């Protein structure tokens, strides 16, 4: 099942550790605004491969940190 | 022995030339033999050949580095050299490393 | 070699490794060479991590520049399975839990 | 003006999206991002 002025911050967090991959995600109404915000976990898959470098989609703005 | 340029061929069987300083052996035993370039593949695990057959025998299963180089301008003389010798004749193929 | 190039145990790894001999069934009297193990990659893997990559590798200053040189080896080496084989060489199955 | 550029996964990433209309699609990650080496693809969509 899918995920889905400016009223939609999507926040995601990617993981590799020991070949599984770890997406957690919180979907919240609205620079970032300043708030608290835990995100759920929401899928992990077994991808089993290295991965060093990554890019996004387009068909606003987002915001990548470390 | 790599970085020499004579030994061009290094061919290592169920070892890896890059850990084989990494990778420690209890015993190294080295063989000495002169043969043409044609004859060079009959040396090799599983190969047949008139060298293989009745000369030097390498066992299937063999573990070890086989270093091969080019001896035109040591062996080849403009008398040439007769001195070398191989077995043609032999009854029963040879069991290996006999 | 296995274990730094094809496959890596974690190790805090929680689990069953379960192994049969398998010389009736993955060796033939021709030989079996559809397995195969890769000798020479740059790095150790991480746990449970797979690489299919098939590129030459580069062990010596020289470039391999896509062909086979001097130092230059296919990164993958195909198993030698043989019923004359003794145990210790005989193929193996393995399924990790 | 379209931003899209390759960025180092690192040890990991957190992504936060500002959008209307969902414009952003996914993301690939991948050691090199080429056929030679395996890569992981996310599409999003309705
Ligand atoms: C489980 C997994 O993907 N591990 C990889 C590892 O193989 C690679 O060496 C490193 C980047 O150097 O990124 C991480």
């Amino acid at each position: 099942q899918p995920f889905l002025n400016f009223k939609n911050l999507r926040e995601f967090v990617f993981k590799n550790i020991d070949g599984y991959f770890k997406i957690y995600s919180k979907h919240t109404p609205i620079d970032l605004p300043q708030g608290f915000s835990a995100l759920e976990p929401l899928v992990d898959l077994p991808i089993g491969i290295n991965i060093t470098r990554f890019q996004t989609l387009l068909a606003a703005a987002y915001y990548v940190g470390y | 022995l790599y970085n020499l340029a004579p030994f061009f061929t290094f061919k290592c069987y169920g070892v890896s030339p890059t850990k084989l300083n990494d990778l420690c052996f209890t015993n190294v035993y080295a063989d000495s033999f002169v043969i043409r370039g044609d004859e060079v593949r009959q040396i090799a695990p599983g190969q047949t050949g008139n060298i293989a057959d009745y000369n030097y025998k390498l066992p299937d299963d063999f573990t070890g580095c086989v270093i091969a180089w080019n001896s035109n301008k040591l062996d080849s003389k403009v008398s040439g050299n007769y001195n070398y010798l191989y077995r043609l004749f032999r009854k029963s193929n040879l069991k290996p490393f006999e | 070699n296995i274990a730094d190039y094809n496959y890596k145990l974690p190790d805090d790894f929680t689990g069953c490794v379960i192994a049969w001999n398998s010389n009736k069934l993955d060796s033939k009297v021709s030989g079996n060479y559809n397995y195969l193990y890769r000798l020479f990659r740059k790095s150790n893997l991480k746990p449970f991590e797979r690489d299919i990559s098939t590129e030459i590798y580069q062990a010596g200053n020289k470039p391999c520049n896509g062909v086979a040189g001097f130092n230059c080896y296919f990164p993958l080496r195909s198993y030698s399975f043989r019923p004359t084989y003794g145990v210790g060489h005989q193929p193996y199955r393995v399924v990790v839990l | 003006r379209f931003d899209n550029p390759v960025l180092p996964f690192n040890d990991g990433v957190y992504f936060a999206s500002i959008e209307k209309s969902n414009i952003i699609r996914g993301w690939i990650f991948g050691t090199t991002l080429d056929s030679k080496t395996q890569s992981l693809l996310i599409v999003n969509n309705a």
